[PDB]
């Protein structure tokens, strides 16, 4: 069974070097090459590079002055470096198996669960967590909305649930946003009956994993 | 390098239903392409290789086609566990990816449910008011969010998001904030946010009273 | 264990070709003329498909 484990840190700051180990098993490096993409929603997925079982790379030409690729055979590891990353160079980082053994010009059919990475200065932070509930309703609507907002936090990514996890129908969470400052906010919303604003509590749950921040933060009507 | 052109970034499809997704080459590629399948949050898989080559367990509903220039995914009868991101490859000078076609379900127009929250005393106390506008489970994607603050059309202070088709009924959901310094919401009385969609006969506003 | 995948050997009928960039890294490729694998410095950018890491696998691959 074929795995391809990344490991290493996804926060670079401008102009330093991103680090991915590539831990493989189920198939040798002694057999096939791994190839190097990055997916991003500006540029998409593109490919920058392949070590091929004897150690000999293929690159992306616009990438090969800034990039660094090496392996541990005996190890079942492939160590990925590029060089002066830029705001630009923010996205999800692959590593995947060739498809045709050693051969060039077919498919990668095993993939690394990825490496998300940020370009960034910003100082890791965790959210305040603001209620969202509205100044009013129609007294003939019978279901009702309210919120989290998690906000100037950063990096990505935060986990939201509500009543610890209790409370999973009509719940939106959604995509955050960056701000100007380089830190992110996202709003977490569910609709509930009405009649249940007085007799029930509705507790979101946020998880902000890089600074060790969990807050749970009950929201009033 | 080659460009991989998918010319449809979203198709509406039904369960059920015989889906193609294209892809153009910007020359010719012969044979040398390949067709992945993503969803949100995982990583790609392998469908087809070399135009034609269902790779090992996928589906014998899929179907790779074309040569040269001109390459076709086929599903012949699409299930729902085939809702995704499909990409085309080619592997001739080096790899490079068509840019996605995202398959979702077509369903029945629904106009959203419209709801706007202030800023809460306790952000307020801080200096930065965020007020939130919330488009809930609308049919199609496209709407559009206008803010307006005391009548005055707001322009370039919001950001918004939305959601992926709900795994229930199909819909979308949008949020949008609007962001002030707590100095310029106290300035004004009228927040409200104006939605246009396809469902609505006509924009729908929801507001409050800074204060009430 | 994984299985065999179909290859393409018409693979092996492209010309010898360095690309652009300017490293200097031994490569293979099938020669159509002297229908003999031979071996050529890829610049280790672009080319295509008749290029191999080594002799064997060039002549396992075209031969």
């Amino acid at each position: 069974q074929v795995q391809l484990k990344q490991s290493g840190p996804g926060l670079v700051q401008p102009s330093q070097s991103l680090s991915i180990t590539c831990t493989v098993s189920g198939f040798s490096l002694t057999n096939y090459g791994v190839h190097w993409v990055r997916q991003s929603p500006g540029k998409g997925l593109e490919w920058l590079a392949v070590i091929w079982r004897g150690g000999s790379i293929d690159y992306n030409a616009a990438f090969m002055s800034r990039l660094s690729i090496t392996k541990d055979n005996s190890k079942s590891q492939v160590f990925f470096k590029m060089n002066s990353l830029q705001a630009d160079d923010t996205a999800i980082y692959y590593c995947a198996k060739n498809s045709h053994g050693n051969y060039v010009g077919y498919a990668m059919d095993y993939w690394g669960q990825g490496t998300s990475v940020t370009v960034s200065s910003a100082s890791t932070k965790g959210p305040s967590v603001f209620p969202l509930a509205p100044c009013s309703r129609s007294t003939s609507e019978s279901t009702a909305a309210l919120g989290c907002l998690v906000k100037d936090y950063f990096p990505e990514p935060v986990t939201v649930s509500w009543n610890s996890g209790a409370l999973t129908s009509g719940v939106h969470t959604f995509p955050a946003v960056l701000q100007s400052s380089g830190l992110y906010s996202l709003s977490s919303v569910v609709t509930v009956p009405s009649s249940s604003l007085g007799t029930k509590t509705y507790t979101c749950n946020v998880d902000h994993k890089p600074s060790n921040t969990k807050v749970d933060k009950r929201v009033e009507s | 390098g080659i460009v991989m052109t998918q010319s449809q970034k979203f198709m509406s499809t039904t369960v059920g239903d015989r889906v193609s997704i294209t892809c153009k080459a910007s020359q010719s590629v012969g044979p040398a392409v390949a067709w992945y399948q993503q969803k949100p949050g995982q990583s790609p898989k392998l469908l087809i290789y070399s135009a034609s080559n269902r790779y090992t367990g996928v589906p014998d509903r899929f179907t790779g086609s074309g040569s040269g220039a001109d390459f076709t995914l086929t599903i012949s009868n699409l299930h729902s566990e085939d809702l995704a991101d499909y990409f085309c490859q080619q592997y001739t000078s080096y790899p490079t990816f068509g840019g996605g076609t995202k398959l979702e379900i077509k369903r029945t127009v629904a106009a959203p449910s419209v709801f706007i929250f202030p800023p809460s005393d306790e952000q307020l106390k801080s200096g930065t008011a965020s007020v939130v506008c919330l488009l809930n489970n609308f049919y199609p994607r496209e709407a559009k969010v206008q803010w307006k603050v005391d009548n005055a059309l707001q322009s370039g202070n919001s950001q918004e998001s939305v959601t992926e088709q709900d795994s229930k009924d199909s819909t979308y959901s949008l949020s949008s904030t609007l962001t002030l310094s707590k100095a310029d919401y106290e300035k004004h009385k009228v927040y409200a946010c104006e939605v246009t969609h396809q469902g609505l006969s006509s924009p729908v506003t929801k507001s409050f009273n800074r204060g009430e | 264990e994984l299985p065999p995948l179909k290859l393409m050997h018409s693979f092996c009928a492209f010309k010898a070709d360095d690309g652009p960039c300017k490293a200097i890294m031994k490569r293979f490729f099938f020669n159509i003329f002297t229908r003999q694998c031979e071996e050529f410095i890829y610049g280790g950018c672009e080319g295509n498909q008749n290029r191999f890491e080594s002799l064997e696998e060039c002549k396992k691959m075209c031969t």
